[PDB]
């Protein structure tokens, strides 16, 4: 149509009339073939404009490159001999939209989806059109072929009028491209009973920027999804509830609260919940010149008898928390820590991906019930806080820094005291050394407990002081995502004389020693507890109740034979 | 190109070549070869090989400066710029290149003159920083690491031609270090496949490879120079030890010119030696402690004197050199002992 | 990243650097200064430190709460400004950056209109400068009160969205050692043809933000857009209006007489609602009945401040004639557009103006 050229000469006065000639600079510049527009821009200059991208973007997108083309042209000289096209990068779209919303009305049209990004494939082949070789008369014909279907049957003949075999010829044929990725929704954003959904990406022009396993945002075209632009930056906080959380958070102690408020279902006790709300709360990650990564995460380790309550509190630890996967799994297990290199059979290739949570917490249950490839994964992945793929012809170290939550049971279900955690689990010490806090319940048995125990837990079945669920969700993901409190050099060599005390005292009457990776445990417990305490840095005794954390862990976790280790940690107790 | 000189942000690119007839098989793979040729276009660059190959001053101030008494000194005080103490680590890593002393006895039954020496310790202390200038430094040397590396191999890795997927091999640095050193990091992950293949190497220089239709034994004249953090043997007994161009030049100089050899005035301080370390070292062994002491660690203290007069451009050894020899063996065996 | 380097040995005869500084901030208007004597007096800072004694009645220190003493520095020869403080060392930068902000006065805004008017603190020396010692959420976008602002720093970078300068709309901070800043006011924006920008700025690792502005005098005549409005009373406005004042009565009613004027924060919605309401008639063919939990993350999403109820109350105060407030038979709040067309450009360009008038006549007549 002519009107295209009215359309034309309109968007060519309007980016010399708005920032668009720093962007055409950058983008020349850079040899770069990006230019990058905001909707908000063009549709404060002209709603057309932003109703015909919304209606017809295909048709759209032959007058920005023309333009953009140009510009470049008549900005640059001789810019066609290097870069033929130059795309746009439509950014900032209002109505963001899920998958599962993804309907037949949203067919030719820009939609922005977020989601999470798995079996990515690099510059593997897509097919526009081909050719056919006939083998009764030894001919060509040729047609074309899209990106959905498998391929069109060319079977009958020119002059043949035959059945004969075809061949491929693709020999003569297009150039294609091709970088699809398998994109899932996010677990911490989907319904419950529901299952998150799953589509396919086509990637063009914007190859290996994204990072797999992480949350994404991407702009693009419905057809099969064609992306325009992606994002890697990304039930939200909004500024009329983010006052009266350091208002709550200034008042009445709220570490006890948000600990009483972790276990609405029973009454429980709290090592347990102490230890799942310092995991989740999690600490900060700190490099030394780009160098000496430190894990940031705290991986907890719950152990004692079958009955006792252990998959429901998990459960409600990942409901309640964000990008939180209760994985679990034993002899279902397949490919461990959710890395995995492997084949694909319906183009034939390799590819990688990191199965399912970068930034939050996967829930493990039952720890001792796993083979050799789910262990090691998950040994890699805390010992470092990445996964690597070294095979199919592809090297990529993605993000596997999430927080570990595992639930084990003893060998013979009793406890069996008069023994250490060591001859108890039938784990080692190097994969029991990577989980910091090691909690663990035992049983008990006179009227006091039979009152208290039974009534909370026929209170929780007979129904269908804390604070509340929405709002300790909501401080969850206000906390973690702005402040990074950290510690001065005032009076913090203290803890340093009394680590000097509590490592000496573990090799005179105690088997097990304590190394320095307590001492990183117990700054991580305390910058924790600051920032659940929304503090600008760590205070002089968030340092007792992590020396507490780290006692009746590691004290517990031995025989009754360090019962002289009860009293001598009672002085600072 | 060469990986002693090639930025840390990316790899080393490569380049295709294609090769005639009177040239063929006349290069192996893995040395420094200089290749002149036409360098066509099919876009894609390649190159039509039309020749292959592989300054007195320099020698000048490199008999000058062979010529200072203090040049074992200083040169130890210039492989350690930032490394604090060491002097022990710093001696046998720069000893252990040339190995030993290499002789053709008569009877066919010749002996190894290559050494092994091996890196232990905390992260940091340029376990991976000295090996960048062994890589650097000596004449034939590829980095590597444990279990192969990204899209490299130190095994000889085996895949698919994707042409109509052909089985074929892949070099690693142990085919490709054909007379020198191998360097490598992370000893801990380790395969088992290459582990049997490092574990004969080691000891005997021989890799042999048999699978469909390839049965062969390679040379691997090659030297280790490991780093780490059923392991115990392994460890403990294959292990002996636990300008730039101008020193390149006159270390591949003294490699195929000399061919040393040991008086017995110094060695019979190596068995005096002998004999008061197993008769002082029994009282720790009787004792049942189980942890040593072999021949094969006596042998390795003669090349490590080879190699200490060689450097000094001498045929003939004597007692300055056994005694900085037996300095150096005594901090290994401390090492080993606790 | 690109800012321009240049060297200060060489440019002490004041012949060699004119032209191009006046070329190079046609594009670049942030500048960074090096290599001057001032290595062992810029790590000085730790004299005025604990002083707490007097109130500030727009004059020294406005102490707000152990965190924060703004010394908004008075000038001393001018009528109704007096201040002195301690400050030696401080006494010492400001004569050497105050010799610097001279020296690039003299090599820069002579290529303008006025090159005697601008430079008007040589004479009468008036300065008000702004010494905000952050010492032992922040404050809002400060630009330069100044017409030139030289200051030592640690990042001092930021970019809010907007049609300026690192057009991207996204916050840009890039980290620089041992340097000076510079960086220049709005009436320079409006004396020279259009080639400056604004930057804002937060807690620094070098928090003592010492912004030594030019500051121009009580009666400089600035021309026919600005000639009823000095410089004085319009930047003092600025000056009282950005912190919280609770000191005295006449920036208290500076404050209750001039921050009902936020409708650019509401009115900007009007600029970009029906657009997306638009975007849901070319797309749903269901009669666009909306959803306010569907339409709420949307504009949040278009706009990064905070939007709720208050401003679709406010957007139904000022204008009634174009929206329903009907509700369903669920129970929430729907709207429509009463257009029998999609959408046309030039009515959706008057309603904007119309809407622009309306929010105009509202503020003439609540004051």
């Amino acid at each position: 149509p002519n009107v295209s050229r009215t359309i034309a000469r309109e968007l060519k006065s309007f980016l010399l009339e708005y920032v668009y000639g720093a962007r055409i600079r950058t983008l020349g510049e850079m040899n770069s073939e990006s230019l990058e527009v905001n909707y908000r821009h063009l549709a404060e200059s002209k709603a057309i404009l932003a109703l015909f991208l919304a209606k017809c973007p295909e048709e759209m997108l032959k007058i920005f490159d023309l333009v953009a083309m140009e510009a470049t042209e008549l900005h640059y000289p001789d810019y066609a001999r290097i870069h033929s096209e130059i795309h746009v990068r439509i950014s900032d779209f209002p109505t963001i939209y899920s998958l599962r919303e993804l309907r037949e009305s949203n067919l030719s049209s820009l939609v922005r989806v977020t989601g999470v990004v798995t079996r990515r494939t690099g510059v593997f082949p897509q097919l526009k059109y081909v050719k056919f070789n006939c083998l009764k008369c030894g001919s060509i014909l040729g047609p074309f072929f899209q990106d959905s279907n498998e391929e069109i049957r060319i079977s009958f003949c020119t002059n043949c009028k035959s059945k004969g075999p075809f061949r491929v010829n693709g020999e003569k044929t297009v150039y294609r491209n091709y970088q699809r990725v398998t994109l899932q929704e996010a677990p911490g954003t989907v319904p419950p009973g529901r299952l998150p959904r799953h589509r396919e990406v086509i990637l063009l022009a914007l190859v290996d920027v994204s990072k797999p396993g992480e949350e994404v945002e991407v702009t693009g075209i419905y057809k099969i999804i064609e992306a325009n632009s992606i994002k890697r930056r990304e039930f939200s906080w909004t500024e009329e509830e983010e006052r009266e959380f350091r208002k709550i958070s200034r008042d009445r102690g709220i570490i006890d609260k948000i600990i009483s408020s972790m276990a609405p279902s029973i009454y429980g006790h709290r090592d347990i919940k102490t230890a799942v709300a310092c995991s989740l709360f999690g600490g900060v990650p700190k490099n030394v010149n780009g160098k000496h990564s430190i894990r940031g995460d705290i991986n907890v380790l719950l152990l004692g008898d079958p009955g006792t309550a252990k998959s429901q509190i998990l459960k409600y630890v990942e409901k309640t928390a964000h990008r939180a996967v209760f994985a679990t799994g034993q002899g279902a297990s397949a490919v461990g820590l959710t890395a995995s290199v492997r084949k694909d059979p319906i183009t034939k290739e390799w590819t990688l991906e990191g199965g399912a949570a970068d930034k939050g917490v996967c829930l493990i249950d039952e720890f001792d019930k796993m083979n050799d490839q789910d262990r090691t994964s998950i040994h890699e992945a805390m010992e470092q806080q990445s996964i690597s793929i070294s095979k199919a012809g592809i090297v990529t170290t993605l993000q596997a820094r999430c927080s570990i939550i595992a639930a084990a049971n003893p060998n013979g279900g009793r406890y069996n005291s008069t023994l250490p955690l060591a001859q108890n689990v039938s784990l080692t010490e190097p994969i029991l050394s990577r989980f910091d806090i090691l909690c663990v319940v035992r049983d008990l048995v006179d009227e006091e407990a039979d009152e208290r125990l039974a009534t909370f837990v026929v209170d929780s079945h007979v129904r269908s002081s804390p604070i509340p669920q929405e709002l300790l969700m909501k401080y969850i993901h206000y906390a973690r995502t702005k402040i990074y409190p950290k510690l001065h050099q005032m009076d913090m060599d203290k803890v340093s004389r009394v680590y000097a005390d509590l490592r000496r005292e573990s090799i005179s009457t105690g088997s097990f020693p304590i190394t320095v990776r307590h001492l990183e445990s117990i700054l991580r417990i305390a910058e924790s507890f600051a920032k659940m305490r929304l503090s600008e840095f760590v205070s002089s005794y968030d340092l007792d109740r992590a020396i507490k954390v780290v006692v009746d862990s590691f004290v517990d976790a031995q025989k009754v034979s360090v019962r002289r280790q009860l009293r001598r940690s009672f002085a600072i107790y | 190109e060469i990986p002693e000189l090639v930025p840390v942000g990316e790899m080393p690119r490569n380049l295709t070549m294609t090769c005639d007839r009177y040239l063929t098989n006349k290069v192996i793979p893995g040395t420094r070869v200089t290749i002149v040729g036409i360098y066509s276009i099919y876009r894609t660059p390649y190159i039509k090989i039309l020749g292959i190959q592989s300054t007195e001053e320099e020698e000048e101030e490199f008999l000058q400066l062979s010529r200072n008494p203090k040049l074992y000194e200083i040169l130890t005080n210039s492989i350690a710029p930032s490394i604090f103490g060491n002097e022990d680590i710093k001696k046998a890593i720069v000893c252990l290149l040339m190995g030993g002393s290499k002789k053709i006895l008569p009877d066919g039954m010749r002996l190894r003159g290559d050494i092994n020496v091996l890196l232990l310790g905390d992260p940091g202390t340029a376990k991976s920083q000295l090996l960048k200038f062994v890589e650097k430094v000596s004449p034939i040397a590829v980095y590597t690491s444990g279990k192969g590396s990204s899209a490299a191999g130190l095994t000889a890795s085996v895949q698919r031609d994707p042409m109509t997927r052909e089985f074929y091999l892949e070099g690693g640095a142990m085919v490709l270090a054909d007379g020198g050193v191998v360097c490598i990091d992370e000893f801990d992950k380790m395969r088992d496949e290459d582990r049997v293949a490092i574990h004969e190497a080691m000891e005997q220089q021989t890799i042999s490879i048999a699978k469909a239709g390839i049965t062969t034994v390679l040379n691997s004249r090659t030297s280790v120079l490991a780093a780490a953090n059923d392991f115990q043997t392994t460890i403990l007994s294959r292990f002996d030890m636990i300008s730039i161009e101008k020193m390149k030049r006159y270390i591949t100089y003294c490699r195929l010119k000399c061919a040393p050899r040991l008086s017995p005035q110094a060695a019979e301080k190596l068995s005096s030696n002998f004999v008061t370390i197993r008769k002082q070292l029994l009282i720790n062994e009787l004792e049942s402690t189980e942890r040593p002491i072999t021949i094969r660690q006596l042998e390795a203290i003669i090349r490590i004197t080879e190699s200490l007069a060689k450097l000094e451009l001498s045929p003939i050894a004597q007692e300055r050199h056994v005694d900085e020899a037996i300095r150096l063996f005594q901090a290994s065996t401390m090492d080993a002992a606790s | 990243l690109r800012v321009p380097v240049i060297d200060l040995n060489r440019v002490s005869d004041e012949e060699q650097l004119l032209p191009v500084v006046r070329a190079i901030l046609l594009q670049h208007d942030t500048f960074l200064l090096k290599n001057y004597a001032n290595k062992a007096v810029l790590d000085a800072l730790l004299a005025g430190l604990t002083t707490k004694d007097l109130p500030d009645t727009s004059q020294g220190f406005d102490a707000n709460f152990v965190w924060l003493e703004q010394y908004i520095f008075d000038t001393d020869p001018q009528l109704r400004f007096d201040r002195k403080c301690r400050n030696e060392s401080l006494c010492s930068i400001y004569s050497r950056l105050f010799k610097l902000g001279l020296f690039f006065a003299q090599l820069c805004v002579k290529s303008v209109v006025s090159s005697a008017e601008l430079q008007d603190c040589i004479s009468t020396s008036h300065y008000a400068t702004k010494l905000t010692r952050y010492f032992n959420r922040d404050y809002v976008t400060f630009l330069p009160t100044g017409v030139l602002t030289i200051f030592p720093c640690a990042k001092a970078i930021r970019y809010k969205p907007s049609t300026m300068a690192t057009t991207d709309n996204s916050w840009v901070s890039i980290d620089e050692p041992d340097c000076l800043l510079f960086h220049t006011g709005t009436l320079l924006a409006r004396w020279s043809q259009g080639m400056h920008t604004t930057s804002p700025l937060q807690i620094d690792p070098r928090a003592n933000i010492v912004s030594l502005t030019i500051w121009p005098p009580l009666t400089t005549p600035i021309s026919s857009k600005g000639e009823g409005t000095i410089a004085n009373h319009l930047l003092e406005q600025q000056i009282k209006a950005f912190p919280k004042v609770a000191q005295q009565y006449y920036p208290r009613e500076l404050s209750i007489l001039r921050l009902q004027d936020a409708m650019k924060f509401v009115k900007e919605l009007f600029t970009v609602c029906e657009t997306v309401l638009s975007l849901n008639a070319l797309s749903r063919s269901t009669g666009v009945p909306p959803e306010l939990h569907v339409l709420l993350p949307q504009i949040s999403s278009m706009m990064k401040r905070k939007i709720v109820q208050d401003d679709i109350l406010k957007l139904l105060t000022i204008w009634s004639d174009a929206y329903v407030v009907e509700l369903n038979s669920r129970g929430e709040l729907t709207m429509n557009l009463p257009k029998r067309d999609n959408l046309t450009t030039l009515t959706n360009k008057s309603r904007t103006l119309a809407f622009v008038e309306r929010a105009e006549s509202w503020y003439q007549q609540v004051i």
